[PDB]
C-alpha cells in the first residue's frame, strides 16, 4: 500500500479470499456473523419446537406440546437464576445440555448469539461500504436496531432483578412483555417512549408518502401503460418530477421538500432518532425510574372523589392488571392471593 | 439441463407448501394443543 | 460442489426440512 | 368567455395559483376542518365534565378542569345517548349538550367530513397538476384508521361513548380498554399492522440510507452535502446502480429491487397495504370478531390445563377487563 | 453459471434430491414419533407434567444446586 | 345431512367450496406456464 | 391471450388488456358468474351436508341457508327447520347452472370472437357510444326490475316469506297489501342514519320490505325502458367520464356502498335477517340479557321497579333521554332496541310495569336466555364469548361473520372506486402515465407555490 | 334553539350545492394536459 | 317539563326537518346555487 513493497502475508490472502464477491459475502465480519446470526436464529428455531418452558415459567412453550406458532417461545431463565450467563458448562448446567435447555439456558444461549449477531451485522455493512466506497449511514442507521436490542434485552433484565423478566422471544411472550410494561410501568404514559411511537408513525408515514408521491409525480419515458419499464438504471436524468411534487404538496399541506438529500437523511433521521429515545426510555425503566404518575393530578383526585380522569382510569386498569397478572406471571413469588383481595369493577 | 419445466416445479412446490399448512391448520383442531 | 452458495444454501435447507417432518409428525401426535 | 360571477368564483376554487389548492372537495373540506378545529381547540381549553359512561358521573377532560396537556381530552358522547344523533339544537342547553358529550360527536362528525374531503383535495390537486392519482388512495389508509377508531367503533358497539377520547391519555384508555375486550394484540391483522409501521420505518430508514450513503459529491467538507442539491436540477442526485449493489451484495444479490419505481412502490404499497389491514383489523373487531383465543388450549393427557403465554395474557387481559367500567355493569357478561 | 434456473429446471438436481429431501423429512418424521426430541431437549409428554410428589408448575427457586433440582423436579 | 338417495356423495359435497380459491390459483398456474409475458 | 410488448399492461394487470376486446370481457364476466353461481350452489350443498337439525341455524356457521330460510322455503312457525329439501334444490340448481354458466365464460374467454361489433353489432360496443351504453343500462334495469317483482311475487302468491313479527314467535306469511305510500316508503331514503332512525336499516315490516320492492322493481323497469329509448343529456356528458374504467369506477362506488348498507342490515336489521336463523343482534344480545336477569329477579321475590344499581341509576329498569322506560344497565345504549320479544310487553311509555310483571311469555323467556348464551360476541377461531374466555363455546353469530367480511369487502371496494376514478380520470385526461417532462404543467405556473 | 339549526342547515346545503355545481360544472374537462 | 327541547330525537323525519321552514330553507339555498349555476352557462 502506498507506493510500498508489501510483500504479500497470510492476512492479505485470507482478506483477498474474504473480501470476494460471491452468492454470499463474507469478508471479516462473517467470521462473527455467519455463525453468530446462523446460531441465534437456528437456536430460536429449536426452541420454538422442542424446548419446553415448564421448570422456569410453568408454561407450555413449543411446537411440541400442542403450541402453535403465535404461543411457542424461547423462554427467560428463572428469576432464581438471576443474570447468570448460563453456559452449558456452568455451574447450573453442568455439562448437560438436555438440563440445560431445561433450565432457561437456550434464552441466554440465543440473546448473546443474537447480540453478537448484530455486532456482525453492522460491521458487514460497514465493510461493504469500504468496499463499494460508499458512505456507511447504512449502519448508522442500523445502529437503532442495536440500541433497541441492547435496552430492551440486556440492559432492562440486567436493571430488573434476572432474566426472567426480558423478554422471551417468541409472539405472545413479547405480547406479554409488553402487557406488563403497561400494568407495571405503565410505558404508554413515558416521554420516552411516546417519541419512539411518533418516530415509527411518522416514519411510516414517510414511507407511504414518499413511494406515492414518487409514483405519482413521474415522468412519462412511456409508449406503454406499464410505468415500471420506464425506468433504466443507468442513466443521468431523474425519473420524477421533484418540482411538481413541491408544489402538489405545498398547496396540499402547506409545506413541501425541496431537497431530495434532506428528505432522504429525514427518511433515516426520523425512525432512529424516534428508536434511540424509546431505547433510553427503556434503560430508564430497567431502574424503575418511570414517568408512572403525576403527582398534582393524583392528589387532586385523593382529595376530590367527583374528579376522575383517562389517566385515572389508565391507573385503575394498571393495578388490576398488577394485581390480576401476578399471581401466575412472577412464580416465584408465590403469590397465592385470594379472591376477594383482587380488585375488580362492578358486576362482570 | 432445463428440462422440466420451471413453473411446474414451482407449481408442485407451491401444492407441497399449501398441503403443509392445511396439514397444520388441520391439526390444530386434533392432537396436541386442540382445548378438546 | 461444497461452495459458499451451497454451504449458505444446505445450512438453512437440511435443518428446515427436518424440522418440517418433525413439525408434521408430532402433528398428529394425539393427547 | 370568462365574465359571468358564477365563473369567476369557479376559476378562483379551481386556480391552482392560490398558497393553498380550495377546489370543490375544498369548499367542504375547509369549513368542516374549521368548524372541528375550533370545537376541538374551545372544548379541549375549557370543556366541563363530560358524562361518558351514562352513569351520572362526569371525566373532566379539559386544561381549565386541572388536566395537562398529557391528560386533557375531548370526552366522548354519552353512553345513554348511544348511536343518536345529538347535534346542539337538539340539546335542552349549550350546557347540556357539553355535560353529555355534544363537542366529541360534533368533532368526530366534522373530522369524518374533513379526512374524506381532504382525500378528495389531495386527488383533485394531483388531477389539476397533471399528476398520477393515487396519493388520495395512500391517504386512504390514514382516513380508513380514522374512521374505524371514530365512528366505525362506535357503531359496532352501539355507542360513540366506545369511540377513541380526544387526548393522549384517553386514546392510552382506548387502546387498554380495547385489548381487554376483544384481543387486538393477538388478531392476524393488528399483526399486520404493526408489520406495517415496523416495516414503514425499516424500509424508511433502509431508503434514506441507501440514497444518502449514495449522494454524488459535489460540496466541500465544510457545507452541508444538502447544498449539492439545487432545486429543480435534472441530474440523478445519487448512484443508484452502486446503492443496488451495495444492497444486493448485503442481502441478496437477485431479490434487490433493481427498479427505483418499484422500490417507491413496495415504499408506498407496504405501509398502504398494511394500515388497511389493521383498520379493517378494528373495524372486524367493531362487530366482535375479536383477535385469536388460545386460552386453555394446551391440556396434558389427564386433561389437565397447561398454562401458556397466551393464559398470561389472558390473566392480564382479566386485570384490564375487570378494571374498565368500574360502576357501569350490572350483569356479569360484556355484551354491550 | 446455475442461475438457479438451470437447477431447478435439471433432471440431474431431481435425481440426486428425490431421496434426501424425502429422506431427511422421514428421519424428522421418527426423530419426534420414537420420542427422541423427548429424550433430547428434555420436553415432557403429556402424561408427565406431573407427579405425586408435585401437583403445581416447578419453580427451580435455586441456582448452586439447580441442576439436581431439575432432576427431581423433571420425570425422574 | 343430504337426503338419503345423495348420502354417499357427501364426500364430494365437502371439497367443493374451495374451488374458486383452485381457480384464482389456476390462474396464477397458467400466467407461470406462459412465463409470465 | 396478449403480452407486455403488445399491449403495455403487465401480467398483474392483465386483465386491463381486454378492456377493449368485447368478446374477451364478455367472457370473462360470464365465467365469473358462473363462479358466483358455482359458489352459491357449492356453498349450500356444503351447509345442508353440515347441517343439524336439533340446533338452531346460528349456531352452524351457516349464512346460506338462513337467506333461504327467510323466503319461506323448509322452515314453518318458530322458525323450526321441516325440510332440508328446498336448500338441497337451490344448491343443485345453482351448481348445474354455474356449469352452463362456466362453458359460456371459457367459450368466450378461449375461442370467442375477440371483438363482437364486426360480426353481432346488436352486442358491439365502444366505451364512447354513449346510446349503446345506455340501452345496455336499461337491459340490466330491467333484469334487476324483474328480480325484485320475483320477490314481490314471492311474498304475494307463492308462499309468502317469514315474519319473525307474526304472532307466537314468528311463522311464514302471505303478504297481503303491501304499504304502496311513496311518502312511507321513501321515508326511509331520506332519514338519518344514526341511532333511532338507521336510514334503511329500520325497515321492520315484511309489508314496508315488499312495498319497497314493489317500488324498486317499478323503477327499475321504467328506467331500463328510459334509458334505452334515451341518451344522457349534455349536462351529464359534459359531468361524467365516458371510458369503460369510468364505468367500472361508477360501479365500485355503488357496491362499496351497498357493500356498507349490507353489513348494517346484518348486524342491526332483524326482520329481513330473523333472529331465529341468524342469531340474535348487537343489541339484542345485551337487551335480552337484561330482560333475563329481571324476570329471574322476579322469581327471586325482589321489586325491579325499585332497586338502583350501584350508582343509584337503577339495575333493572330506567328512563331514556327521551322519557321512556328502558332496561338498566350499559344495554341503555341499546334502548332503542325492536324485537318480537319486547313489543308485547312495550306500551306507550316505553316497557309496561305491569305487563312486565304479569304479561310474561314462557317462549318470550326462553327465546330471551337463548339470546343471551348465544350472543355474536366471539373469536376468529370460533371462540364464543369475550376475549377473556375459555375454549368451550365453538360459536360465531353469521350476523358477525356476515357484517365483518363485508364491511372488509366495502372499504376495499371504495378503495378500488379510489383507484379507477382516479386512473379513469387521469387517462380521460391523457396523463396516465405520467408528465410529458417537456410540457410540464407546474414550470408554466407562477413562483411561490 | 331552532335558529341555529336553520342557519346550519343553509350553511350546509349552501356547500353541499357548491360542491355539487362546482363538479356538475364540467370538472373533466378542467385538466391541464391535452384533450 | 322543567324546559324546552325541539325534540326531534328519532322519529326519522325527512332530511331530519321538523319544522318545513328548514325544508324551505334547504330548497331555496339548492335553487339560488342552480339557478346561478344556470343562468352563469354556456361557458367555456
Ligand atoms: C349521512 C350519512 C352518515 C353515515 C355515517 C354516520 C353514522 C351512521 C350510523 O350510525 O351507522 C349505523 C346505521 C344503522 O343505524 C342503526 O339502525 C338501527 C335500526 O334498527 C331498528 O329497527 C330494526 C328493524 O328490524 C330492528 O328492530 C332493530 O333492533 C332496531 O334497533 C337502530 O335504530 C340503531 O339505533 C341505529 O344505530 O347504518 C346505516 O344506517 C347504514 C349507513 C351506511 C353504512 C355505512 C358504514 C360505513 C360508513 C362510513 C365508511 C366511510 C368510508 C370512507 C372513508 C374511509
Ligand atoms: C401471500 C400470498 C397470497 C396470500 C393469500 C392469503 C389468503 C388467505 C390466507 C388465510 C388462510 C386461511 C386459513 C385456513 C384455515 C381455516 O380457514 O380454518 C377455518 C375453517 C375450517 O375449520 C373449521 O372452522 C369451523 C368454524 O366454526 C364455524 O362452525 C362452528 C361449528 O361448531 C360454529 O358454528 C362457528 O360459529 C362457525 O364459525 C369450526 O371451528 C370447525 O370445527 C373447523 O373444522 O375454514 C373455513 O372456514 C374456510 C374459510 C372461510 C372464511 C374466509 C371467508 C370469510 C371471510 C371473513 C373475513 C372475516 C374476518 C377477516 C379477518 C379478521
Ligand atoms: C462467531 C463465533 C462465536 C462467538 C463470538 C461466540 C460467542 C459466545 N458463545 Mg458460542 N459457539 C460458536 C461460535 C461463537 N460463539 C460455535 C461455532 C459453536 C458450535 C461449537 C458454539 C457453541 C456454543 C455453546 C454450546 C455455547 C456458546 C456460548 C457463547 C457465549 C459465551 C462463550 C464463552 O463465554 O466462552 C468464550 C470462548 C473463548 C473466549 C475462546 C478464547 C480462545 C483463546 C483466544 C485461546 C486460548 C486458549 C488456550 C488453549 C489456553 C491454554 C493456555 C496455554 C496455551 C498456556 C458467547 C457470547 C455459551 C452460551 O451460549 O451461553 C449461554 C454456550 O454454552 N457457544
Ligand atoms: C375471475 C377470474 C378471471 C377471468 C374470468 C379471466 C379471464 C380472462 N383473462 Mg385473466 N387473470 C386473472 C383472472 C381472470 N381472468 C388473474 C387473477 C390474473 C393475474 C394472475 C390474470 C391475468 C391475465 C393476463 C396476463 C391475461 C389474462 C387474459 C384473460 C382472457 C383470455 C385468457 C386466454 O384466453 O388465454 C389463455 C388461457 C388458457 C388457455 C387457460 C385455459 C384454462 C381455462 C380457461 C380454465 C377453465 C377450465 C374450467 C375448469 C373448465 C370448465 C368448462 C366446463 C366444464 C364448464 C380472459 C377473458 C389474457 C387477455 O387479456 O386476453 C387478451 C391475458 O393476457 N388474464
Ligand atoms: C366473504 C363472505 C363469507 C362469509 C361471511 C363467510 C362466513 C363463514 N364461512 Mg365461508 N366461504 C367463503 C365466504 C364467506 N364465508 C368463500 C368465498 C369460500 C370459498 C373458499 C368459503 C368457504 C367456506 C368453507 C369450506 C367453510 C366456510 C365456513 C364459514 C363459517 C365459519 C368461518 C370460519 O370460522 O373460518 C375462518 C376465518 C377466516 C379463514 C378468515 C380469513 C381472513 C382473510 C379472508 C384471509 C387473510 C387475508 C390476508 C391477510 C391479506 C392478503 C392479501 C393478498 C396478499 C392476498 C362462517 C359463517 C365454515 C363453515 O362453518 O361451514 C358451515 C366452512 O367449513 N366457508
Ligand atoms: C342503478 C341504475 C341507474 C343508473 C346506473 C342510472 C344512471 C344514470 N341516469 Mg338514471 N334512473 C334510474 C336508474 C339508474 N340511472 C331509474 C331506476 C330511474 C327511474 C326513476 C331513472 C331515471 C333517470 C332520469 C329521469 C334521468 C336519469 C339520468 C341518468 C344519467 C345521469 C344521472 C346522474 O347525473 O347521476 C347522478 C344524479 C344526481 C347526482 C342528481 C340526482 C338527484 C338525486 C341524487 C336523486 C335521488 C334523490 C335522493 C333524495 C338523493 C339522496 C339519496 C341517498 C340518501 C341514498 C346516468 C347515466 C339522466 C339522464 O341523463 O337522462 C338520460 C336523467 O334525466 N335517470
Ligand atoms: C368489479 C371490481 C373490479 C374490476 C372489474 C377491476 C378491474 C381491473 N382492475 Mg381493479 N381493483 C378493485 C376492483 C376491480 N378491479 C378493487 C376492489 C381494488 C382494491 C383497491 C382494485 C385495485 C386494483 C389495482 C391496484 C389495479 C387494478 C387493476 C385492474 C385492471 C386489471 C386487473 C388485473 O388483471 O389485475 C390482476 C389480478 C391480480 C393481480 C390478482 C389480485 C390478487 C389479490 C390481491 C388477492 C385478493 C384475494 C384476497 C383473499 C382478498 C381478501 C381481502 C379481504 C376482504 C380479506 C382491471 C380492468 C390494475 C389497473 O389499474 O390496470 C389498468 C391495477 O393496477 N385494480
Ligand atoms: C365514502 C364511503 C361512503 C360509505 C357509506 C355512506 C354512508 C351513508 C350513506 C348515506 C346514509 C344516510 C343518507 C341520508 C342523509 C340524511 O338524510 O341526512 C339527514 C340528517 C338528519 O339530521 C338530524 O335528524 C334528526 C332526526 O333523525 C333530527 O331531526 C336532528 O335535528 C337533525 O340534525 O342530517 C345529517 O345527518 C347530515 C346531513 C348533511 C350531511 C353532509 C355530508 C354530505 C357530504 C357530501 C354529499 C355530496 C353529495
Ligand atoms: C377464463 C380464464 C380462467 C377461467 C375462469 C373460470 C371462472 C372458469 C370456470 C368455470 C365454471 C364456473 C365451471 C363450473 C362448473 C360446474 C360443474 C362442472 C358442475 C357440476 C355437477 C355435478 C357433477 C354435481 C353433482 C352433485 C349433485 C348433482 C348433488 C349431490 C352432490 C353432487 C356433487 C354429487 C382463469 C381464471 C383460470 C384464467 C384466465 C382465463
Ligand atoms: C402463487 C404462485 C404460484 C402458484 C402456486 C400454486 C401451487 C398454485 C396452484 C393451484 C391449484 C391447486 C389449482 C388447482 C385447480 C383445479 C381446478 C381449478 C379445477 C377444477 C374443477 C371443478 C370446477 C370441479 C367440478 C366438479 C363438481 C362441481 C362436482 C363434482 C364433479 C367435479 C369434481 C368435476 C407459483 C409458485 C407457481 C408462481 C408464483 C405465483
Ligand atoms: C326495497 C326496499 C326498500 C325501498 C328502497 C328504495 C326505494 C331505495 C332507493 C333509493 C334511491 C332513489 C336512491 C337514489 C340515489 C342516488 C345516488 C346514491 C346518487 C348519486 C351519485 C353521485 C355521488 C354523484 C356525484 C356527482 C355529482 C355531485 C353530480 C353529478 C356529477 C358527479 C358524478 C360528480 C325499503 C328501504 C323502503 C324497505 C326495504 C326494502
Ligand atoms: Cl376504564
Ligand atoms: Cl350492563
Ligand atoms: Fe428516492
Ligand atoms: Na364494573
Amino acid at each position: 500500500i502506498g507506493t510500498y513493497q508489501e510483500k504479500r502475508t497470510w492476512f492479505d490472502d485470507a482478506d483477498d479470499w474474504l473480501r470476494q464477491d460471491r452468492f454470499v459475502f463474507v469478508g471479516w465480519s462473517g467470521l462473527l456473523l455467519l455463525p453468530c446470526a446462523y446460531f441465534a436464529v437456528g437456536g430460536w428455531l429449536t426452541g420454538c419446537t422442542f424446548v419446553t418452558s415448564w421448570y422456569t415459567h410453568g408454561l407450555a412453550s413449543s411446537y411440541i406440546e400442542g403450541c402453535n406458532f403465535l404461543t411457542a417461545a424461547v423462554s427467560t431463565p428463572a428469576n432464581s437464576l438471576g443474570h447468570s450467563l448460563l453456559f452449558v458448562w456452568g455451574p447450573e448446567a453442568q455439562g448437560d445440555l438436555t438440563r440445560w435447555f431445561q433450565l432457561g439456558g437456550l434464552w441466554a444461549f440465543v440473546a448473546l448469539h443474537g447480540a453478537f449477531g448484530l455486532i456482525g451485522f453492522m460491521l458487514r455493512q460497514f465493510e461493504i461500504a469500504r468496499s463499494v466506497n460508499l458512505r456507511p449511514y447504512n449502519a448508522i442507521a442500523f445502529s437503532a436496531p442495536i440500541a433497541v436490542f441492547v435496552s430492551v434485552f440486556l440492559i432492562y433484565p440486567l436493571g430488573q432483578s434476572g432474566w426472567f423478566f426480558a423478554p422471551s422471544f417468541g409472539v405472545a411472550s413479547i405480547f406479554r412483555f409488553i402487557l406488563f410494561f403497561q400494568g407495571f410501568h405503565n410505558w404508554t404514559l413515558n416521554p420516552f417512549h411516546m417519541m419512539g411511537v411518533a418516530g415509527v408513525l411518522g416514519a411510516a408515514l414517510l414511507c407511504a408518502i414518499h413511494g406515492a408521491t414518487v409514483e405519482n409525480t413521474l415522468f412519462e419515458d412511456g409508449d406503454g401503460a406499464n410505468t415500471f419499464r420506464a425506468f433504466n438504471p443507468t442513466q443521468a436524468e431523474e425519473t420524477y418530477s421533484m418540482v411538481t411534487a413541491n408544489r402538489f404538496w405545498s398547496q396540499i399541506f402547506g409545506v413541501a421538500f425541496s431537497n431530495k438529500r434532506w428528505l432522504h437523511f429525514f427518511m433515516l433521521f426520523v425512525p432512529v432518532t424516534g428508536l434511540w429515545m424509546s431505547a433510553l426510555g427503556v434503560v430508564g425503566l430497567a431502574l424503575n425510574l418511570r414517568a408512572y404518575d403525576f403527582v398534582s393530578q393524583e392528589i387532586r383526585a385523593a382529595e376530590d372523589p367527583e374528579f376522575e380522569t383517562f389517566y385515572t382510569k389508565n391507573i385503575l386498569l394498571n393495578e388490576g392488571i398488577r394485581a390480576w397478572m401476578a399471581a401466575q406471571d412472577q412464580p416465584h413469588e408465590k403469590l397465592t392471593l385470594p379472591e376477594e383481595v383482587l380488585p375488580r369493577g362492578n358486576a362482570l | 439441463i432445463g428440462r422440466i419445466p420451471l413453473w411446474l416445479v414451482g407449481t408442485v412446490v407451491g401444492l407441497l407448501a399449501i398441503g403443509l399448512l392445511a396439514i397444520f391448520f388441520y391439526g390444530s383442531y386434533v392432537g396436541l394443543g386442540s382445548s378438546l | 460442489i461444497f461452495t459458499v452458495r451451497w454451504l449458505a444454501i444446505h445450512a438453512i435447507a437440511v435443518p428446515t426440512i427436518f424440522f418440517l417432518g418433525a413439525i408434521t409428525a408430532m402433528q398428529f401426535i394425539q393427547r | 368567455e370568462n365574465t359571468s360571477l358564477w365563473a369567476r368564483f369557479c376559476e378562483w376554487i379551481t386556480s391552482t395559483e392560490n398558497r393553498l389548492y380550495i377546489g370543490w372537495f375544498g369548499v367542504i373540506m375547509i369549513p368542516t376542518l374549521l368548524t372541528a378545529i375550533s370545537v376541538y381547540i374551545i372544548a379541549f381549553i375549557a370543556a366541563p365534565p363530560v358524562d361518558i359512561d351514562g352513569i351520572r358521573e362526569p371525566v373532566s377532560g379539559s386544561l381549565l378542569y386541572g388536566n395537562n396537556i398529557i391528560t386533557g381530552a375531548v370526552v366522548p358522547t354519552s353512553n345513554a345517548i348511544g348511536l343518536h344523533f345529538y347535534p346542539i339544537w337538539e340539546a335542552a342547553s349549550l350546557d347540556e349538550w357539553l355535560y353529555n358529550g355534544g363537542p366529541y360527536q360534533l368533532v368526530v362528525c366534522h373530522f369524518f367530513l374533513g379526512v374524506c374531503c381532504y382525500m378528495g383535495r389531495e386527488w383533485e390537486l394531483s388531477y389539476r397538476l397533471g399528476m398520477r392519482p393515487w396519493i388520495a388512495v395512500a391517504y386512504s389508509a390514514p382516513v380508513a384508521a380514522a374512521t374505524a377508531v371514530f365512528i366505525i367503533y362506535p357503531i359496532g358497539q352501539g355507542s360513540f361513548s366506545d369511540g377513541m377520547p380526544l387526548g393522549i391519555s384517553g386514546t392510552f384508555n382506548f387502546m387498554i380498554v380495547f385489548q381487554a375486550e376483544h384481543n387486538i394484540l393477538m388478531h392476524p391483522f393488528h399483526m399486520f399492522g404493526v408489520a406495517g409501521v415496523f416495516g414503514g420505518s425499516l424500509f424508511s430508514a433502509m431508503h434514506g440510507s441507501l440514497v444518502t450513503s449514495s449522494l454524488i459529491r459535489e460540496t466541500t467538507e465544510n457545507e452541508s452535502a444538502n447544498a449539492g442539491y439545487k432545486f429543480g436540477q435534472e441530474e440523478e442526485t445519487y448512484n443508484i446502480v452502486a446503492a443496488h449493489g451495495y444492497f444486493g451484495r448485503l442481502i441478496f444479490q437477485y431479490a434487490s429491487f433493481n427498479n427505483s419505481r418499484s422500490l417507491h412502490f413496495f415504499l408506498a404499497v407496504w405501509p398502504v397495504v398494511c394500515i388497511w389491514l389493521t383498520a379493517l383489523g378494528i373495524s372486524t373487531m367493531a362487530f366482535n370478531l375479536n383477535g385469536f383465543n388460545f386460552n386453555q388450549s394446551v391440556v396434558d393427557s389427564n386433561g389437565r390445563v397447561l398454562n401458556t403465554w397466551a393464559d398470561i395474557i389472558n390473566r392480564a387481559n382479566l386485570g384490564m377487563e375487570v378494571m374498565h367500567e368500574r360502576n357501569a355493569h350490572n350483569f356479569p357478561l360484556d355484551l354491550a | 453459471e446455475r442461475p438457479f434456473s438451470d437447477i431447478l429446471t435439471s433432471i440431474r438436481y431431481w435425481v440426486i434430491h428425490s431421496i434426501t429431501v424425502p429422506s431427511l423429512f422421514i428421519a424428522g418424521w421418527l426423530f419426534v414419533s420414537t420420542g427422541l426430541a423427548y429424550d433430547v431437549f428434555g420436553s415432557p409428554r403429556p402424561n408427565e407434567y406431573f407427579t405425586e410428589d408435585r401437583q403445581d408448575a416447578p419453580l427451580i427457586t435455586d441456582r448452586f444446586n439447580a441442576l439436581e433440582q431439575v432432576k427431581k423436579l423433571s420425570a425422574q | 345431512k343430504l337426503p338419503e338417495a345423495y348420502a354417499p356423495f357427501s364426500p364430494i359435497v365437502d371439497v367443493l367450496p374451495i374451488i374458486p380459491v383452485l381457480f384464482i390459483l389456476l390462474a396464477f398456474v397458467w400466467q407461470a406456464s406462459v412465463s409470465f409475458r | 391471450g396478449r403480452d407486455q410488448e403488445t399491449t403495455g399492461f403487465a401480467w398483474w394487470a392483465g386483465n386491463a388488456r381486454l378492456i377493449n376486446l368485447s368478446g374477451k370481457l364478455l367472457g370473462a364476466h360470464v365465467a365469473h358468474a358462473g363462479l358466483i353461481v358455482f359458489w352459491a350452489g357449492a356453498m349450500n350443498l356444503f351447509e345442508v351436508s353440515h347441517f343439524v337439525p336439533e340446533k338452531p341455524m346460528y349456531e352452524q356457521g351457516l349464512i346460506l341457508l338462513p337467506h333461504i330460510a327467510t323466503l319461506g322455503y323448509g322452515v314453518g312457525p318458530g322458525g323450526e327447520v321441516l325440510d332440508t329439501f328446498p336448500y338441497f334444490v337451490s344448491g343443485v340448481l345453482h351448481l348445474i347452472s354455474s356449469a352452463v354458466l362456466g362453458f359460456g365464460g371459457v367459450y368466450h374467454s378461449l375461442i370467442g370472437p375477440e371483438t363482437l361489433e364486426e360480426s353481432y353489432p346488436f352486442f358491439g360496443y365502444v366505451w364512447k357510444d354513449k346510446n349503446k351504453m345506455t340501452n345496455i343500462l336499461g337491459y340490466h334495469l330491467i333484469i334487476l326490475g324483474c328480480g325484485a317483482w320475483l320477490l314481490v311475487l314471492k311474498a304475494l302468491y307463492f308462499g309468502g316469506v317469514y315474519d319473525t313479527w307474526a304472532p307466537g314467535g314468528g311463522d311464514v306469511r302471505i303478504i297481503s297489501n303491501p304499504t304502496t305510500n311513496a311518502a312511507i316508503i321513501f321515508g326511509y331514503i331520506v332519514k338519518s342514519p344514526f341511532g333511532g332512525d338507521g336510514w334503511i336499516v329500520s325497515v321492520d315490516n315484511l309489508e314496508d320490505i315488499i312495498g319497497g320492492h314493489i317500488w324498486i322493481g317499478t323503477l327499475c323497469i321504467l328506467g331500463g325502458i328510459w334509458h334505452i329509448y334515451t341518451t344522457p343529456w349534455p349536462w351529464a356528458r359534459r359531468a361524467f367520464v365516458w371510458s369503460g374504467e369510468a364505468y367500472l369506477s361508477y360501479s365500485l362506488a355503488a357496491v362499496s356502498l351497498m357493500g356498507f348498507t349490507a353489513c348494517c342490515f346484518a348486524w342491526f336489521n332483524n326482520t329481513a335477517y330473523p333472529s331465529e336463523f341468524y342469531g340474535p343482534t348487537g343489541p339484542e344480545a345485551s337487551q335480552a340479557q337484561a330482560f333475563t336477569f329481571l324476570v329471574r329477579d322476579q322469581r327471586l321475590g325482589a321489586n325491579v321497579a325499585s332497586a338502583q344499581g350501584p350508582t343509584g341509576l337503577g339495575k333493572y329498569l330506567m328512563r331514556s333521554p327521551t322519557g321512556e322506560i328502558i332496561f338498566g344497565g350499559e344495554t341503555m345504549r341499546f334502548w332503542d332496541f325492536r324485537g318480537p320479544w319486547v313489543e308485547p310487553l312495550r306500551g306507550p311509555s316505553g316497557l309496561d310495569l305491569v305487563k312486565l310483571k304479569n304479561d310474561i311469555q314462557p317462549w318470550q323467556e326462553r327465546r330471551a336466555a337463548e339470546y343471551m348464551t348465544h350472543a355474536p360476541l366471539g373469536s376468529l377461531n370460533s371462540v364464543g364469548g369475550v376475549a377473556t374466555e375459555i375454549n368451550a363455546v365453538n360459536f360465531v353469530s353469521p350476523r358477525s361473520w356476515l357484517a365483518t367480511s363485508h364491511f372488509c369487502l366495502g372499504f376495499f371496494f371504495f378503495v378500488g372506486h379510489l383507484w379507477h376514478a382516479g386512473r379513469a380520470r387521469a387517462a380521460a385526461a391523457g396523463f396516465e402515465k405520467g408528465i410529458d417532462r417537456v410540457d410540464e404543467p407546474v414550470l408554466s405556473m407562477r413562483p411561490l407555490d | 334553539m331552532l335558529t341555529l339549526k336553520i342557519f346550519v342547515y343553509t350553511v350546509v346545503t349552501f356547500f353541499v350545492g357548491l360542491f355539487i355545481f362546482g363538479f356538475l360544472s364540467n370538472d373533466p374537462s378542467r385538466n391541464p394536459g391535452k384533450g | 317539563l322543567v324546559d324546552d327541547r325541539m325534540n326531534g330525537d328519532g322519529t326519522g323525519l325527512p332530511f331530519g326537518v321538523n319544522d318545513g321552514i328548514l325544508g324551505w330553507v334547504i330548497a331555496g339555498t339548492l335553487g339560488t346555487i342552480w339557478a346561478i349555476y344556470f343562468v352563469s352557462q354556456k361557458d367555456l
